[PDB]
């Protein structure tokens, strides 16, 4: 396996670039290659070879090689450019792949979790179950932390919650769930979804009574 | 223009063989050399073998013991075999175009102007025993008092679903469950909603 660094971060406009060291029987024998992987997307290759760029992919990604290490170098970030970067060769035998590097696009501005609590349903109840749905939307950077209350107290019984994703406009989101019975949620008299972002709590809470 | 699509059953029973097929259109396999290589969750990229234009198949040796490519020039179809299968096989499987019909090295790279010059979507296959449950869906509103719509996909197996959609959660009940900000489809259970 190749070494990458495992992550690399800049502001935008600013010249980044991310290694690839392996030895004088693969990176040293052979061409580079490196492939993009946006989060939730597939792969495409950006670079082969040494600085050889396929249709589409613009001048700003390049490529070099010193010795048995391949450098790939964004001139000018932009914010389409984070994602997951792998450099690709062979080996005696074998290819090879290195380990990954997570693009990291720094210097953003904070904004405020959009958070919609949703009660259950009828059909829900009647299979005697409660599903609270509390969904996170547009924050920076993604480090919240989701704490439930029954009518004031700490919950983790059936707490599961997504950690922080990344849709298409350089934030994070989560979403948290609880899955309680029927008599549970019909017991208490308000569950609240309390949200945390950088010492900022913006609690939501949906009561039985509707 | 050029496409890969790999089919085959996205959830496998462990010590099971996993198989899928990658059907090409835009080019003939007479010409180029095709890649398998699969990605497990949040891990790299692992080669599982290539098929040249010329009939040679080259395998990963790590995994040669359990795996089977073959390829069909007439039908346009490169298939993959891995049997002995474990949760250690659940990944996204890629099969590749490369640019050349047989590559210097391996997984199309090598010599100058030899690349994958496409990727097929790839596809997550799932080694579990659990049983393919299709989801049970409902809507989501807050309409409880307010001074001022997102789905209910919940309980299904396996991943993926297609529908601001959020990235699903594993609750304890070893099912998955996620919402959107409707239309999702499961292409595992066959069902839409």
């Amino acid at each position: 396996v190749l070494t990458q660094p495992p992550s690399v971060s800049g502001s935008l406009g600013q010249r980044v670039s991310i290694t690839c060291s392996g030895s004088s029987s693969n990176i040293g024998r052979w061409g580079v290659n490196w492939y993009q992987q946006v989060p939730g997307s597939g792969l495409r290759t950006i670079i082969y070879y040494e600085s050889s760029r396929p249709s589409g992919v613009p001048d700003r990604f390049s490529g070099s090689k010193s010795g048995n290490t391949a450098t790939l170098t964004i001139s000018s970030l932009q914010a389409e450019d984070e994602a997951d970067y792998f450099c690709a060769t062979g080996d005696y035998n074998i290819a090879v792949f290195g380990s990954g590097t997570t693009l990291i696009v720094m210097g953003q501005p904070k904004s405020p979790p959009s958070v919609t609590l949703f009660p259950p349903s009828t059909e829900e109840l009647n299979g005697n179950k409660a599903t609270l749905v509390c969904l996170i939307s547009d924050f920076y950077p993604g480090s919240v932390t989701v704490v439930w209350k029954a009518d004031g107290s700490t919950i983790t019984r059936n707490v599961e919650t997504t950690r922080a994703s990344k849709q298409s406009n350089s934030k994070y989101a989560a979403s948290s769930y609880l899955s309680l019975t029927s008599s549970d949620w019909k017991s208490k008299g308000s569950y609240s979804c309390e949200v945390t972002h950088e010492g900022s709590t913006v609690t939501k809470t949906v009561k039985p009574s509707e | 223009q050029v496409q890969l699509q790999e089919s085959g059953p996205s959830l496998v029973k462990p010590s099971q063989t996993l198989s899928l097929t990658c059907t090409v259109s835009g080019f003939s396999l007479s010409s180029y050399s095709v890649s398998w290589v699969r990605q497990a969750p949040g891990k790299t990229l692992e080669w599982l073998g290539d098929a040249s234009n010329g009939g040679i198949i080259y395998y990963n040796p790590a995994l040669k013991s359990r795996l089977g490519i073959t390829r069909d020039n007439s039908k346009s179809q490169v298939s993959l075999s891995l049997n002995t299968i474990t949760p250690e096989d659940t990944a996204t499987y890629y099969c590749a175009k490369c640019s050349v019909g047989d590559s210097g090295s391996y997984a199309c790279t090598g010599r100058k102007g030899e690349y994958v010059d496409a990727w097929g979507q790839g596809l997550l296959v799932t080694v579990s025993s659990a049983s393919t449950t299709a989801p049970k869906v409902y809507p989501l509103s807050s309409c409880c008092g307010d001074k001022s719509l997102g789905c209910l996909v919940s309980s299904y197996m396996p991943e993926p679903v297609t529908v601001h959609t959020f990235p699903a959660v594993l609750q304890s009940s070893g099912l998955y469950s996620l919402s959107s900000m409707c239309n999702v489809a499961h292409p595992a259970s066959s069902t839409k909603v």
